[PDB]
């Protein structure tokens, strides 16, 4: 026997059949929540109120979980478990909650913040109701990897994807507290150890590195320029990556070695490279933080010594003025040029290098695409190259349709990447040796045997596991000296790529998708839950999707449009293409 | 201009030479110079670029979806029935009248469709039976005469002397003209 | 107030300005049709087509001869009728926009009585209303009447009328 | 257009309509598609903006076939300044998400053997892209000196005398006779490739 209980926020309403034994406890907490529950407006446009019944169930689950304690058994634990089971059988029937949340975004007028709050409340209630994600989740994608139809590879983004990486970290801390908090405070305490452990880290970190203080209170967060500095940013990027890996593994019910074993291969972009190899070494939850420790350690030192090798200087206000008032980025030591050939940019940098002294010369850091490269060097010498580039490139609204194609003036875009150190340059070479001492002193090693899946270099695209020397030294060499030929690293024939890295919308995932669009490879952003209107790549939700929505393949042009043969009953052969199929005559016409 | 040299060559000769050059190259690259590997179909064409039972029984209601209806009736195999129930335009002489088979078989409540010999086109017969004065009697018999004719007996029962009278619809089914293979027979019509 | 059948200069200006999605004052007459939308080749021809439909006959090489001399070259043969193009355009203006209560027929007698402007002065104010399209949603008939007032002021200012 | 209306109402065997020298507006396209009662619609988009217009038309009308008959600046008749390859490299990705587009490549084709790499799609492999097969081909100038055409024999002899040039040099036809063809303005100043005859 269960008595009906109504809970409503204006128009939106839900009925929960609470067992009459525990109905008095339920008639109390609803009375409490209906007090806590704000006054509903028109359309639920105002924040902190549900728009759908699902949101209000979420808010109830979150509220009940806030009171319930895990250590001490209360009277509220029966209510929490009953409403959680009821919710699991009334909203997300079949598929995982992530696909439901996106469902609320596309279908209802739900805002992204409300979605994040609903997911946070659901997981908070699930962990508080002592019901973890122990069962091996039935995600279509990883099941098809089980049958081997899909080859899955995880990439790891570097710097210059977004600006506020810490804002994403905060978002992760709030929304997935129950899943991440443990790793976050482990990392925080690890860096607290490292700053005093290093001789003069406390000199580098002028406002310290109390990340947990900045996470809990946004007011305590220092200025953004402090956060973008490599010493602080680089390890925190690492954290965000690992945290994302942790979250997905916990939802999938995979151990970090199990999820690693599911990957055919993995690669990173600059710093990201260390995370993949740290992931290539991890086995189990207990043997997880030993891998993380090494990973978070190196990106700390990559931060510190590189900062000492080429510390950013104060730039003249006249240059910043010029750059801003000529619609260019803020002068930073990496500059991204799109729609321009490698031979063109190398010719331009050579031309600039002809005048400059060797110490102030620039060199090509990242070869992302064929026509999307990033150069690194002094932010003044980059501005000097920008100056030469702006002379050539035509104005952004100039119609050159009426000029013959050859005579046309090439029209490209050159924007200053949000970074504070010239990566993959001659400037960060000295630091290499210091970091190699920082590698050996702290007993930071990577073994050929310990790496399970092949991890690919950022320069030659070869597996690191076949190397003769220390993989640690090679990684250092790759991140601060060797350039990233990102197109040369990705010759692997994988069907699906996860962007664990930071950026989300502007991350390495999208760049790779563009680079090798139309080869049948499907890129999924694993760092952001969003809906792509084009649907030309997936988002986080497609990872946890278990239905026909979970296995989506991008079109490989060659195989989809393959020109075939056919013959009629009378044996007249036709070339069978889309057009010929339409018309029932060969795919040749005489035009008008 | 690089390929315009031969004067007064027939279009047939030129464009056959283009299609045949394409066939041979495709055959050599993907079919190992073997004609048998090329799949055969009844008539090639009529498939839109937007994208096994011997005897089945289908029942049209007021709810039935006309796409799924004609797909089911026509079936999967490329045969006379396929063209009959999926070709949008027949050819009355050189003129393109909308397909009258789709008009007669339009999915409305009451009609019941029976396919006999569905797997074997040579003997396939689709019979549509409608409630004639309450009793559900056979009304349409679409089948084959000699192989290259589509015969649709359109029978009326409410006659002068009870014995119903059959209407002979004939159509030449030319699968070589795959676009509109169905051409209604005007002679003696 | 006395009536006046719409000229070929105003009807040419509103047709050319409407197809551009520009204000009636943004487009100068003293310019070739080719100078306007030399950017695109389609827009030039669909301009000529709509002018051809509304006025029937067009001179040889219209696009390279500027608008002003074309005005009177249509004026002599044309006779103060909304024609076909502008008839569909005012019909889409009334139906696509939200004067949900009042249609074109009610719009005419509202201008005709409350101002005092007859048929030819109605056509002329409707051509002002076509070039100044609200585009965004309008509330009700209270906005529409206030818009018809302002379109009667613009017609009166350009042509040189007083109310 | 109103003629074709009657002829489709009367139902003459008119399979399609192709609008050359640019692409219609969205409203005119919609008029044409679901009032003319064709089987499909041809278009000859001039540049990236026209291609984007074709895409728009194919988007608003996803169940009606639409033949995107791309022809580079190297074709005969009224030709734009657009390269035959580059704008296709840029737009192919976008075009191919629409099932109801059939993408016909034309311009500078008079043999099967030089088109084949575009039928297979291997043409783009040179351009460091994935292979991009096409739906069909059109030949303008190839069929020009055919027997069944009405062109005067001496004209044919003049065409057969026309040497023709490889793709790379076609963009010199705005300056001088390049392989016996030169670019001259139309009546309305639209560039056309004509045989470099005294006239």
């Amino acid at each position: 026997s269960t008595r009906p209980l109504t809970l409503s926020h204006g128009s939106l309403e839900h009925v929960l059949l609470v067992p009459t034994a525990s109905f008095f406890i339920a008639s109390q907490l609803q009375e409490q929540f209906n007090k806590i529950l704000p006054e509903p407006t028109e359309g639920f446009a105002a924040d902190d109120e549900p728009t759908t019944p699902a949101e209000l169930v979420g808010k109830f689950l979150g509220y009940v979980s806030s009171l319930v304690e895990p250590s001490k058994v209360g009277q509220f634990d029966q209510v929490l478990n009953l409403c959680l089971t009821e919710f699991e059988n009334c909203y997300l029937e079949g598929n995982d909650i992530h696909a439901l949340a996106a469902k609320l975004l596309q279908e209802n007028d739900t805002t992204l913040v409300k979605t994040k709050e609903l997911i946070k409340n659901y997981i908070t209630a699930r962990i508080m109701a002592k019901r973890p994600f122990d069962k091996k989740s039935n995600s279509a994608l990883f099941r098809a990897v089980g049958e081997g139809n899909a080859q899955l590879v995880a990439i790891f983004g570097g710097q210059g994807n977004t600006d506020d990486y810490f804002e994403e970290l905060r978002d992760l801390y709030q929304t997935y507290h129950v899943l991440v908090g443990d790793l976050i405070k482990f990392s925080a305490e690890t860096l607290s150890e490292l700053i005093r452990t290093t001789l003069d880290a406390e000199k580098v970190f002028t406002q310290g590195l109390n990340i947990l203080e900045w996470l809990e209170n946004p007011s305590n967060t220092p200025d953004k320029d402090y956060l973008l500095s490599i010493p602080i940013s680089c390890p925190l990027i690492g954290v965000i990556q690992l945290a994302h890996y942790v979250v997905t593994a916990k939802l999938l019910g995979f151990t970090p070695g199990e999820l690693r074993s599911y990957l055919k291969g993995a690669t990173g972009h600059s710093q990201g490279l260390v995370t993949a190899v740290a992931i290539a070494e991890t086995d189990s939850w207990e043997s997880f933080f030993v891998s993380v420790r090494k990973a978070i350690t190196v990106l700390f030192f990559i931060g510190v010594r590189c900062y000492e090798a080429y510390p950013n200087t104060s730039l003249p206000p006249s240059i910043l003025e010029d750059s801003l008032e000529n619609n260019e980025g803020v002068p930073s030591p990496m500059l991204s040029i799109s729609n321009l050939t490698q031979e063109q940019v190398q010719d331009y940098v050579n031309k600039t290098n002809s005048h400059l002294p060797a110490g102030k010369q620039v060199e090509i850091s990242l070869v992302n695409g064929a026509k999307n490269l990033v150069v690194s060097g002094p932010p003044q010498s980059l501005y000097g190259l920008n100056l030469t580039l702006r002379k050539a490139k035509a104005p952004s609204g100039l119609d050159q349709s009426r000029i013959p194609f050859s005579e046309r003036k090439l029209k490209f875009s050159n924007r200053f990447l949000p970074v504070a150190s010239p990566f993959h340059s001659h400037l960060l070479v000295p630091a290499s040796d210091l970091i190699n001492k920082d590698l050996v002193k702290n007993n930071v090693s990577f073994n050929a045997k310990d790496i399970q899946i092949p991890v690919y270099d950022t320069f030659d695209g070869s597996d690191l596991r076949v190397l003769s020397g220390s993989i640690s030294e090679r990684i250092v060499d790759c991140i601060i000296r060797l350039p990233v030929k990102w197109e040369t690293t990705t010759q692997f024939k994988a069907t699906h790529i996860l962007d664990f890295g930071p950026g989300g919308a502007s991350g390495l995932g999208v760049l790779t998708h563009r680079n090798k669009d139309g080869t049948g490879v499907r890129v999924i952003v694993a760092g952001t839950l969003d809906i792509n209107p084009d649907d030309d790549y997936g988002f986080k939700q497609e990872i946890f999707d278990v239905t026909s929505n979970g296995l989506k393949k991008n079109p490989n042009w060659l195989e989809e449009y393959h020109p075939k043969l056919i013959k009629n009953k009378s044996g007249k052969i036709f070339v069978e293409t889309k057009f010929s199929k339409l018309i029932g005559r060969p795919p040749l016409l005489v035009p008008g | 201009a690089q390929f315009t040299k031969v004067i007064d060559e027939p279009i047939k000769s030129i464009m056959d030479g283009i299609h045949d050059g394409h066939i041979k190259k495709l055959l050599h690259q993907y079919y190992g110079d073997d004609e048998s590997k090329i799949p055969a179909v009844e008539y090639f064409g009529g498939e839109s670029p937007v994208d096994s039972e011997d005897s089945a029984v289908f029942k049209a209601t007021s709810s039935t979806d006309e796409e799924s209806w004609f797909k089911a009736l026509a079936g999967s195999e490329i045969n006379w029935r396929h063209a009959s129930f999926l070709c949008s335009f027949i050819t009355q002489d050189k003129m393109f009248v909308s397909n009258p088979i789709r008009k007669v078989f339009k999915p409305s409540q009451g009609m019941v469709v029976e396919i006999s010999n569905g797997n074997t086109s040579s003997k396939t017969v689709v019979t549509l039976s409608e409630p004639v004065q309450g009793e559900l009697k056979p009304t349409v018999i679409l089948k084959l005469l000699k192989e290259n004719i589509i015969q649709m007996e359109m029978i009326e029962n409410r006659t002068m002397d009870g014995k119903p009278v059959s209407l002979p619809l004939l159509y030449n089914f030319n699968p070589d003209n795959g676009f509109a293979p169905i051409s209604e027979v005007m002679e003696d019509r | 107030i006395a009536d006046e059948p719409v000229k070929a200069s105003l009807l040419l200006h509103v047709l050319v300005a409407h197809k551009l999605k520009k204000s009636l004052d943004s487009i100068p007459m003293s310019k070739t049709i080719k100078d306007l939308v030399g950017g695109k080749s389609t827009v030039q021809n669909e301009i000529l087509g709509d002018l051809g439909k509304e006025f029937g006959t067009t001179p040889e090489k219209p696009e390279e001869t500027p608008l002003e001399e074309l005005a009177e070259t249509f004026q002599d043969t044309f006779s103060g009728a909304l024609g076909k193009q502008s008839s569909s355009l005012l019909s889409r203006l009334i139906s696509s926009k939200m004067p949900g209560g009042f249609t074109i027929t009610v719009a005419r007698k509202y201008l005709q009585t409350r101002w005092g402007l007859p048929s030819g002065r109605q056509d002329g104010v409707l051509l002002v209303a076509l070039s100044n399209e609200p585009a965004a949603r309008l509330g009700s008939e209270a906005d529409a009447k206030a818009f018809l007032d302002s379109m009667a002021q613009k017609y009166a200012s350009i042509v040189g009328v007083d109310l | 257009i109103p003629l074709i209306k009657e002829l489709r109402s009367k139902g003459y065997p008119i399979q399609f309509l192709t609008i050359g020298a640019g692409v219609p507006s969205l409203e005119v396209a919609s008029e044409y598609i679901e009032t003319l009662g064709l089987k499909y619609l041809g278009l000859k988009p001039g540049s990236i903006d026209a291609i984007s217009q074709v895409i728009n038309i194919a988007k608003a009308h996803p169940n009606f076939p639409i033949a995107l008959q791309w022809t580079g600046g190297r074709g005969g008749g009224h030709h734009s300044f657009e390269d035959a390859h580059t704008p296709m490299l840029q737009m192919y990705s976008k075009i191919r998400r629409h099932p109801n587009i059939m993408l016909i490549f034309g311009s500078g084709f008079g043999s099967a053997d030089d088109t084949y790499p575009y039928l297979t799609g291997e043409w783009s492999t040179k351009f460091d892209y994935p292979p991009m097969p096409f739906d069909g081909f059109l030949f303008g100038s190839r069929v020009m000196i055919a027997k069944e055409v009405k062109t005067s024999p001496d004209a044919k002899k003049c065409i057969a005398a026309c040497t023709g040039v490889p793709d790379d040099k076609w963009e010199q036809t705005y300056k001088k006779p390049t392989g016996g063809i030169v670019t001259v303005r139309s009546e309305m100043g639209e560039p056309i490739h004509k045989i470099a005859t005294r006239g």
